[PDB]
RNA sequence: GUGGAAGUCUGUUAGAGUUGGUGUCCUACAAUACCCUCUCGUGAUCUAUGUGUAGGGGUGAAAGGCCCAUCGAGUCCGGCA
RNA sequence: GUCGGGUGAGAACCCCGACGGCCUAAUGGAUAAGGGUUCCUCAGCACUGCUGAUCAGCUGAGGGUUAGCCGGUCCUAAGUCAUACCGCAACUCGACUAUGACGAAAUGGGAAACGGGUUAAUAUUCCCGUGCCACUAUGCAGUGAAAGUUGACGCCCUGGGGUCGAUCACGCUGGGCAUCGCCCAGUCGAACCGUCCAACUCCGUGGAAGCCGUAAUGGCAGGAAGCGGACGAACGGCGGCAUAGGGAAACGUGAUUCAACCUGGGGCCCAUGAAAAGACGAGCAUAGUGUCCGUACCGAGAACCGACACAGGUGUCCAUGGCGGCGAAAGCCAAGGCCUGUCGGGAGCAACCAACGUUAGGGAAUUCGGCAAGUUAGUCCCGUACCUUCGGAAGAAGGGAUGCCUGCUCCGGAACGGAGCAGGUCGCAGUGACUCGGAAGCUCGGACUGUCUAGUAACAACAUAGGUGACCGCAAAUCCGCAAGGACUCGUACGGUCACUGAAUCCUGCCCAGUGCAGGUAUCUGAACACCUCGUACAAGAGGACGAAGGACCUGUCAACGGCGGGGGUCUUAAGGUAGCGUAGUACCUUGCCGCAUCAGUAGCGGCUUGCAUGAAUGGAUUAACCAGAGCUUCACUGUCCCAACGUUGGGCCCGGUGAACUGUACAUUCCAGUGCGGAGUCUGGAGACACCCAGGGGGAAGCGAAGACCCUAUGGAGCUUUACUGCAGGCUGUCGCUGAGGACUCUCACUCCGGGAGGAGGACACCGAUAGCCGGGCA
RNA sequence: CGAGUGGCUUGCUACCUCGAUGUCGGUUCCCUCCAUCCUGCCCGUGCAGAAGCGGGCAAGGGUGAGGUUGUUCGCCUAUUA
RNA sequence: ACGACCGUAUAGUACGAGAGGAACUACGGUUGGUGGCCACUGGUGUACCGGUUGUUCGAGAGAGCACGUGCCGGGUAGCCA
RNA sequence: CCAACC
């Protein structure tokens, strides 16, 4: 996690980096199916290694609270 | 690093060269403008009244 | 004294210019005669240097290959539509008039056909509220109610890359890299830390502005610094 | 155990720099040099060439620093005896 | 460097040999810029050369640079210019928009050349051998031809293929050494043509419900392994090239580790890592054409820049030569280069100085201060506190081990790789040289890496992430231009402009009276044009009515400038200092008082604290980590000291040669007193004093060097400030023109904006010209 | 209260020096003064002695090491004739 | 070119109720200063002899280099305290 | 003490 930051920057700064990157690298359910093989390819870009589905999402998560809203309305 | 002698060693750039128009080594090969006769800047020849005393 | 940094900026010298020769493309909506008979397929998702957000390359029916301001949830293979009769789905563009009320939109045109001006930044969106035959009411990201011509085109959904702002830069070096992709001079030296000759706040034994910071709107350039025409300051009240 | 992150550590690798000696020099080797010690050395890093910004103007992580040994306003000639 | 010798009229320094040394990322090899003939030969020594000179980068005279395939030339990059258009009083000026051109010689892209021979000096250029590319012609084949591919690309980790080099094993050829049998060198051979293909991707078969696979991640019924197949690599292997070339000769064979080069897998980005010409796609024979420019040499402790043959500065590649060791480290040594970081001779060679070695006992007593010097040191094993943001602190600390020889064990395919065991054994000392941390505690500051005063400041200053406030919906906010126009901006509030504070953590009190900003405003005040009255046959002018912004007045606002006292159990002027911290990097008093520590402590640390004159983003407190930052203490150690000595190298001294500068009113062998514009070698009185020369450390010449940087004076200069004087940009606002029709309104036709266009939005407004009022250190 | 001497402090003056006489403390090295701290020789005593206290001659010699502080001075410690 | 001090004998004496406690003189030593000298002790001693690390000369022998001794041990003369 | 101005 933020252990690469050593004893620098302080709690918060490297506390959020940990979580953000933690929820960032988890196995995500692919939209083009339901597999947990989605990985980030860069800022806001995700791809499912299973079916090769490359798509747009949040900067650190594949879906955002606002993105999940579009669906509804 | 001193601005004097040690900084003089880095000078190996060619800027002013012999001008095709006037023959003076004043044609800036980077600007392609002669600082002596104005070649590359003006068709007219570079001239100024301050190149001599006012009443002469 | 000497011109302040804000004044050096305006001359548009290299130091203050944006790395335009490195920018990818102008994400303006397509121009359709009419009919909406224009559809394309998302051929790829790319990184947009100028916005730190992703953009999508689309191949349209008539052979036109162009980058588009992508909303969240768009992927390769997906089909997008642009026109009056376009379908009401994420990633599709059509005039506000055709958009159902209560639908989040992005890259909204200011004047019909301008290509899009509003809500284009990471994870943002305008909210189409009211319809009409003469005026479409949109709620922009800043919370402002904007009256627009119903003929103003827009894209359904929110902009991709949301949350970008939720993570701290942590290091000066990270700010550094981002700044190198913008038309901005960075880092920032405080006015109070300069010599009197360089800024209204410069000079003095210890650092401190030797004057109130709230400056008048009518102040000339060179003097308009600090808190410009502030209606108020602080957190109190 | 694997893995190999890091404006991460050691390091006269290259390279960059310069804390102290208030050493040597001070009609100098040198109009900013020499030696030892010392700091940085995967990054906001260092570096070559090309290119751009010009004088009340630039450029400045700001020291009134720098803009050809010259800067609290360059240099040249002129105003000017 | 030395001994011999060569040449010469002349030899320490020109040449030969020997012996002795120096340089190893350079003192060697190839080059970029830049220089410009410095290159080669012959003949010279008046000039230049730190002495000499027969020598030379010097002087005289000649000579030398050879290209289809190495650069240029071609392409486009940041960006530049030209023309058109527009602005400007105007232009050699100026932004945009079109078009054209320009813009890369090591080091961006790019059609094609290798090996050897030759010259005093060139050489992938000439010559020999072999090969290749493009275009054009002719002939055969071909109808395909443009879709696609390539040119074409970041950072970090890593697998596989693989050449050179190096090393190991054995053979062959030659050399060296002379108790042994060792040691060294060589053992060669290109472009190109042909051929081979790992990886990746894909296809067939197959049928895994737990197997397949990696250094690691991973893969699969949406089809795993296995089997077969398509496509498909090296500057690589293999064959030719080659009874080519090269070598005195032999003219090897295998292996390991493997730079180059080839090809894959993984990870990172609030960062996304060029473009274009060109090439491929798209066969072959023979022939012809391939012009133009560059080509020497230096590339640096003498060919460049620095006035110099300057200890400075100056890019690239040789990053794989041997031992060593972790190593592109030290040290030693090859290939190669040099004795030119170019004056010599002499004295046991004194004083004194620069570098440096060794010092008994004491051990920081020295000093502002351990400044300087030293101590420690590599690697392995054991062991490691407070505190902490749980990362760290940490190599904490502290303790032990370390060579050689003989024979072995373990890991691994193996190394000329690594980890151990047993026995034997030497020294004062086994990281034996070299390389190579001294350690600990308390406090202050700044969180951290980072920045800076080229040339006296590296810090606590600047930056920073983080916190905060302000402006702005884009025909915007902010900013540049006289204008035409422009930056921000291929940007759009998760934006970016303007400011303040300065990581995290816990917090951030009271004050809106003054000043600033902003909002509102019945009434008051408030300019010009038009309008009305008076005046004038007109005009000047006087007065009136209307009244915009602005001000009065009201309100909001302190993470806005800033403020938080005196008196009494309110007063000025709004409030009257809260949490914290506190004798502070702020406390004058002050060496405050108590304690700690010391023989003794104006220091330091802890506590108290009425704070001359602490205090909350003018941020307060606190704080792990970090630091060439400030202060204090301890252990260790030591010539810092007691108290100095001896030694080493280079100078100093004498000799040959070369050969400056600073300074100079005059006189001048002075000393003690006095006098004098009161600080005299020179005046007065005495004293002393034979001349000259060498060495010395510097008492005096108010020594030399610089028309005092302090201070004052001048109706001197400049930079800076502001509620100084006076003005000028600029912004807001009214009015007039642009400007049209029917104190409130509709319309469309100018004009503006959006749109490719149709058309849409707006609209007599806005923009622009003129003028009036307000603000106006932004500027003079 | 009165009379003086010195020229270490401080003040006063503006005579010398602004085409410069480098500034505190310390250090090192040399000479000197006496208004004597010790040492020699004396006088007095509220001088038994021992020792103090005060005074006279006297400048030959000596007057040291350390803790805080840049400090001078001073405060402090152990030695000392 | 010598200054000063301590100690012993005088003497537990003179003096004094006691407590306490001298001197003349004769001696031994210390300290500061001074001049000289090296038998003794100590330092140095890149004369010299030895041990030994890396590397090179093939090993051996014998040597160079590692800053003007690579490092370590001993140390004659001389010079010194 | 003192090394200028406060
Ligand atoms: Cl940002
Ligand atoms: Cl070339
Ligand atoms: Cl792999
Ligand atoms: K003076
Ligand atoms: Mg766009
Ligand atoms: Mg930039
Ligand atoms: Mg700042
Ligand atoms: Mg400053
Ligand atoms: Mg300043
Ligand atoms: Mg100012
Ligand atoms: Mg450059
Ligand atoms: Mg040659
Ligand atoms: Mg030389
Ligand atoms: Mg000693
Ligand atoms: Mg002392
Ligand atoms: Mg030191
Ligand atoms: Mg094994
Ligand atoms: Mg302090
Ligand atoms: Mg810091
Ligand atoms: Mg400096
Ligand atoms: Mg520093
Ligand atoms: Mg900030
Ligand atoms: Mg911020
Ligand atoms: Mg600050
Ligand atoms: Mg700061
Ligand atoms: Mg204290
Ligand atoms: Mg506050
Ligand atoms: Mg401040
Ligand atoms: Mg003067
Ligand atoms: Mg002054
Ligand atoms: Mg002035
Ligand atoms: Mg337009
Ligand atoms: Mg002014
Ligand atoms: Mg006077
Ligand atoms: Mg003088
Ligand atoms: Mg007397
Ligand atoms: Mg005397
Ligand atoms: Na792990
Ligand atoms: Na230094
Ligand atoms: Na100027
Ligand atoms: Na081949
Ligand atoms: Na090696
Ligand atoms: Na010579
Ligand atoms: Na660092
Ligand atoms: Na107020
Ligand atoms: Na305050
Ligand atoms: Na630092
Ligand atoms: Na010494
Ligand atoms: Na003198
Ligand atoms: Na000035
Ligand atoms: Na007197
Ligand atoms: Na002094
Ligand atoms: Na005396
Ligand atoms: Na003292
Ligand atoms: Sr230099
Ligand atoms: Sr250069
Ligand atoms: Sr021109
Ligand atoms: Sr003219
Ligand atoms: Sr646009
Ligand atoms: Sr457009
Ligand atoms: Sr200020
Ligand atoms: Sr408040
Ligand atoms: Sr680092
Ligand atoms: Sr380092
Ligand atoms: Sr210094
Ligand atoms: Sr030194
Ligand atoms: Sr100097
Ligand atoms: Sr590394
Ligand atoms: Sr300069
Ligand atoms: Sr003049
Ligand atoms: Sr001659
Ligand atoms: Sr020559
Ligand atoms: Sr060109
Ligand atoms: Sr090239
Ligand atoms: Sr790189
Ligand atoms: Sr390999
Ligand atoms: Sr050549
Ligand atoms: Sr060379
Ligand atoms: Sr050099
Ligand atoms: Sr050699
Ligand atoms: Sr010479
Ligand atoms: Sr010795
Ligand atoms: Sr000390
Ligand atoms: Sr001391
Ligand atoms: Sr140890
Ligand atoms: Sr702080
Ligand atoms: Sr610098
Ligand atoms: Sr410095
Ligand atoms: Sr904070
Ligand atoms: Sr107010
Ligand atoms: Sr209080
Ligand atoms: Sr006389
Ligand atoms: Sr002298
Ligand atoms: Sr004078
Ligand atoms: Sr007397
Ligand atoms: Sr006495
Ligand atoms: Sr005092
Ligand atoms: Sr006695
Ligand atoms: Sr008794
Ligand atoms: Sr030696
Ligand atoms: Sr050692």
């Amino acid at each position: 996690r933020s252990g690469r930051f050593g004893a620098r920057y302080g709690r918060v700064s490297r506390r959020r980096v940990a979580e953000i990157e933690s929820e960032m690298n988890e196995d995500h359910a692919c939209p083009n199916c339901g597999e947990d093989r989605v990985d980030r390819q860069g800022t806001g870009i995700w791809q499912c290694s299973y079916c090769d589905y490359k798509f747009t999402g949040g900067s650190y998560k594949p879906e955002t609270p606002g993105g999940k809203t579009v669906r509804r309305s | 690093t001193g601005a004097g002698t040690p900084s003089q060693g880095k000078k190996n750039t060619t800027t002013h060269t012999k001008c095709r128009r006037c023959g003076e080594k004043s044609y800036h090969t980077k600007k392609k403008v002669c600082s002596s006769c104005g070649f590359g800047k003006s068709a007219k020849r570079r001239d100024y009244e301050w190149q001599s005393k006012a009443g002469e | 004294g000497r011109r302040i940094q804000g004044q050096r900026r305006g001359r548009g010298t290299s130091t203050f210019r944006a790395p335009s020769h490195r920018y990818k493309a102008d994400l303006e909506h397509r121009k359709v005669e009419d009919g909406d008979v224009i559809a394309g397929t998302v051929v790829d998702i790319e990184h947009d240097p100028a916005r730190s957000a992703p953009v999508a390359a689309v191949e349209f029916e008539d052979g036109d290959r162009r980058l588009i301001l992508a909303p969240e949830g768009v992927g390769v293979g997906d089909e997008l539509q642009v026109g009056v009769s376009a379908e009401i789905a994420p990633g599709n563009t059509l005039p506000l008039a055709e958009i159902p009320e209560g639908v989040p939109v992005c890259n909204v045109e200011s004047s019909p056909g301008d290509g899009g001006k509003f809500a284009r930044a990471s994870g943002v969106n305008a909210q189409l509220l009211t319809h009409d035959r003469n005026v479409a009411v949109v709620k922009l990201p800043s919370g402002e109610m904007k009256r627009l011509d119903p003929q103003c085109r827009a894209t359904i959904g929110v902009v991709a890359g949301g949350g970008r702002t939720d993570k701290p830069f942590v290091k000066a070096g990270n700010k550094h890299h981002k700044m190198k992709a913008r038309g901005t001079k960075w880092p920032n030296v405080r006015g109070v830390a300069m010599n009197a000759v360089d800024h209204p706040f410069g000079g003095g034994g210890r650092q401190h502005p030797g004057k109130p910071k709230s400056i008048s709107r009518n102040a000339p350039p060179g003097r308009k610094v600090g808190d410009i025409a502030s209606k108020r300051t602080g957190r109190g009240g």
